[PDB]
């Protein structure tokens, strides 16, 4: 424990519906008791598993090959609530809508290596935004902060 | 030395090969899960909560070192391993209900194996 | 409906609406009808204009959000676009 | 259910969005805000079919699998000239450059 955005140690079971319906390849991430995450089962594009969680725990949802970020209920992070009368809760993961920029982004990622970015004819600016992959941790970063400044 | 027989050891082993190669109608093999358990560092909170941690691993372990002086013991830890898991993980989980099953078919192969 | 029109560096005009072209940072400070852009040609500005009809579409929408796509052949000129154009 | 569209005629190209219900005649009368001729002094097309005022956009073929915000459908548009109509005639967009070796 300690970090801001971390799962709680509820012990309180919670059943979950992870729906992917987005065209990546889904990966559940669960942060764990420390805020440290975890990597589970894949879902592929347009398949359903009902998960069992429990309340207090946070998830998020990457590509599984890309890492780039999805939205959960048209929101960066899922938390289950307690079942309402043995209710199961449901997660839809979806795609986000990516700024063109950043989409122009995954494409070229997708087609070349990462020791060529430097060989393309765009601008000095663009290679560092080429070169600064998607990960869980910076939008982490991100998060913690944007809810501790809140 | 040796407090226990062949034979005793021979039936006991038998029954835990039994409950480890053990697969659903999926294929999946149940005890996967429950034959290595995590490290403290790990899963601290497993730790913090049960008392007697116990895995397959342990229970081959206390086979091979004569700890079980009849096949009451062995179910002992075996129950007690289900226990573990089901105090920890709770009502609903793929854990819990593996070991549900993982607990018949130990007492199905116990009454097949010895009588 | 309030309209405007944006100029490719071979002539091709496309009349999108004023909502719609506010998606790009960079069109919001030129404007305040008109715009020209010297070096964004027709192929990779008419991919621009459909990206402000999927951006405002789909943007804080319940309906499944689809994959915007970006061929391999213009990729690279369409990214330079969309960093000049901050959308 | 929405319709999204490209209106092309030479070098101009109008982007907009109409329902599936909506008729070809009230897509002639957002051409007519837009660059103020009316439908009388219209022509629309689907490819090379000229299409009808009274069709429906999805009895001409423009459906929301076939017309979407991300990929829309051209509609061709040619005006009245004179006496007669002009010839259709929607000017390409520019080619893109060969793809280099790295994304090769
Ligand atoms: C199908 C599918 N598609 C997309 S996601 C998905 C999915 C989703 C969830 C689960 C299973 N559920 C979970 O893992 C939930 C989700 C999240 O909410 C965290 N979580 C937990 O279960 C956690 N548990 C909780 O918080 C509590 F239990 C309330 C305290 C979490 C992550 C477990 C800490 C899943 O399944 C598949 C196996 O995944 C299990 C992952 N490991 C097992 C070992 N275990 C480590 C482990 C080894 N062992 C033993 C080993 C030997 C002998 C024994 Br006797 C045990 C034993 O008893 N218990 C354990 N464990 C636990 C650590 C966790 C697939």
């Amino acid at each position: 424990p300690r970090p801001v955005l971390r799962s709680v140690n509820s012990r309180e079971p919670s059943q979950v519906i992870f729906c992917n319906r987005s065209p990546r390849v889904v990966l559940p991430v669960w942060l764990n008791f420390d805020g440290e995450p975890q990597p589970y089962p894949t879902l592929p594009p347009g398949t359903g598993r009902r998960i069992h969680s429990y309340r207090g725990h946070l998830w998020l949802f990457r590509d599984a090959g890309t890492h780039d970020g999805l939205l959960v209920n048209q929101t960066e992070l899922f938390v289950p609530s307690l079942n309402v009368d043995g209710q199961p809760i449901f997660a839809n993961i979806t795609l986000p809508v990516y700024t063109l920029k950043e989409r122009c982004l995954q494409v070229v990622r997708s087609l070349v290596k990462p020791e060529n970015y430097r060989r393309l004819d765009i601008v000095r600016s663009l290679y560092e935004d080429l070169e600064d992959h998607p990960n869980v941790q910076k939008d982490l970063e991100r998060l913690t902060q944007e809810i501790a400044h809140q | 030395l040796s407090p226990n027989p062949p034979k005793l050891t021979k039936q006991m082993n038998a029954i835990i090969d039994t409950v480890i190669n053990y697969k659903d109608s999926s294929g999946r093999q149940l005890s996967e899960v429950f034959i290595q358990l995590p490290s403290r560092k790990e899963l601290p909170e497993y730790y913090e909560l049960i008392r007697k941690p116990v895995d397959f691993k342990k229970i081959k372990e206390r086979i091979r070192n004569h700890k079980y002086r009849s096949l009451g013991d062995l179910e002992k830890d075996v129950m007690l391993l289900c226990h573990n898991a089901q105090t920890f993980n709770l009502e609903g989980s793929q854990i819990y209900e593996d070991s549900i099953v993982l607990q018949s078919v130990f007492k199905s192969a116990r009454q097949k194996i010895a009588k | 409906m309030m309209y405007v029109k944006l100029i490719s560096s071979d002539g091709h005009e496309f009349i999108v609406k004023r909502e719609h072209a506010l998606t790009s940072g960079t069109i919001k400070a030129m404007l305040s009808n008109e715009v020209n852009f010297r070096e964004i040609p027709s192929h990779v500005l008419s991919k621009v204009c459909m990206y402000f009809t999927y951006k405002v579409r789909y943007t804080n929408s319940s309906t499944e959000i689809p994959e915007f796509p970006i061929a391999p052949e213009i990729a690279l000129e369409l990214l330079m676009a969309a960093n000049f154009l901050d959308c | 259910m929405d319709v999204f569209l490209m209106i092309r005629r030479h070098k101009t190209t109008i982007f907009t969005d109409a329902k599936e219900s909506s008729t070809v005649f009230e897509l002639k009368r957002i051409v007519e805000g837009i660059l103020k001729r009316p439908p009388d002094e219209q022509r629309l097309y689907k490819d090379d079919q000229l299409l009808d005022d009274g069709k429906t956009l999805g009895e001409c073929g423009f459906t929301s699998q076939t017309a979407r915000p991300q990929a829309p459908a051209t509609v061709g548009l040619a005006f009245r000239a004179d006496d007669t109509f002009e010839a259709l005639c929607i000017e390409p967009f520019s080619s893109p450059p060969e793809l280099p070796d790295v994304m090769k």
